[PDB]
């Protein structure tokens, strides 16, 4: 009954950021030390919460959200940020309590000639609300003429591939990101630290 | 390995219509677009048409607009080129091409590189 953090952090394939994965962690012992004692992460930022104090607390659910972005977008996975990722792909709330964890995945997610399998949303009629997930492929109406699902002048496909080549500069290399969210409901608290 | 296999080429009288097929096997999920190109002997290969795999919007070279139609059957992993009103000038080897690069602007598929290519099928338009 160890919490299955391995299934998120060590997944062979990650989600595109527009279609970010969420894992519900429940009814298990959360060994947070496996994460905070690791040398495997370059980003490990916890807002209004300490992963060492999490060991002493119980939650109804913990959520692990995971996806790939490029290195210079990791800064957008934070409260109060703007840019294509925070605006159109994955939005944290201003009052976020939880952890943002990231690591360079150039060895897994780049290939010679380009890995194009990871996409981002480039166009949207409004910014995402916090933890909103938009997987629509509706043609984006950039002007006054309705598209009727046909691409052309002012009528664009709303997604685009990252081009991940192993020789990309570090700012253009793929990073795997996991966001931990903590939830208390009117229900049993089933996710507890080892204490 | 991803394989592209064209079929349907042959001898046609001018003014007739012919459908080419290109069947794709191996990886499926990753396909962004499929294109048709053609090359006459001693001439440079040229873009004919592209189709976005999701959604199915098509982009055409000016020299085949109103005449050729590109279409695809996702379930059969196959792209088609319906070549109406055949001209002597359409005589060439027709090549299908596949890209996994999702581009927001459909017109990118007229000039961006394709990483997978078929062996080509010969179309000859007589009289
Ligand atoms: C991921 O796998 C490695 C072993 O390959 C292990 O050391 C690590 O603890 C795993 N991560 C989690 C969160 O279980």
């Amino acid at each position: 009954n160890l919490c299955p953090f391995g299934e998120v952090f060590n997944a062979t394939r990650f989600a595109s950021v527009y279609a970010w994965n969420r894992k519900r962690i429940s009814n298990c012992v959360a060994d947070y030390s496996v994460l905070y004692n690791s040398a495997s992460f370059s980003t490990f930022k916890c807002y209004g919460v300490s992963p060492t104090k999490l060991n002493d607390l119980c939650f109804t659910n913990v959520y692990a959200d995971s996806f790939v972005i490029r290195g210079d977008e990791v800064r957008q996975i934070a409260p109060g940020q703007t840019g294509k990722i925070a605006d159109y792909n994955y939005k944290l709330p201003d009052d976020f309590t939880g952890c943002v964890i990231a690591w360079n995945s150039n060895n897994l997610d780049s290939k010679v000639g380009g890995n194009y399998n990871y996409l981002y949303r480039l166009f949207r009629k409004s910014n995402l609300k916090p933890f909103e997930r938009d997987i629509s492929t509706e043609i984006y109406q950039a002007g006054s003429t309705p598209c009727n699902g046909v691409e052309g002048f002012n009528c664009y496909f709303p997604l685009q591939s990252y081009g991940f080549q192993p020789t990309n500069g570090v700012g253009y290399q793929p990073y795997r990101v996991v966001v931990l969210s903590f939830e208390l409901l009117h229900a049993p608290a089933t996710v507890c630290g080892p204490k | 390995q991803v394989q592209l296999v064209e079929s349907g080429g042959g001898l046609m009288q001018a003014g007739g219509s012919l459908r080419l097929s290109c069947a794709v096997s191996g990886r499926t999920f990753s396909t962004a677009a499929m294109g048709w190109f053609r090359q006459a002997p001693g001439k440079e290969r040229e873009f004919v048409a592209a189709i976005r795999w999701s959604g199915g919007s098509a982009y055409y070279a000016d020299s085949v607009k109103g005449r050729f139609t590109i279409s695809r059957d996702k379930a059969k992993n196959t792209v088609y080129l319906q070549m109406n009103s055949l001209k002597y000038e359409d005589t060439a080897v027709y090549y299908c091409a596949r890209t996994e690069n999702v581009r927001s602007l459909l017109s990118d598929y007229a000039t961006w590189p394709y990483d997978y290519w078929g062996q080509g099928t010969q179309v000859t338009v007589s009289s």
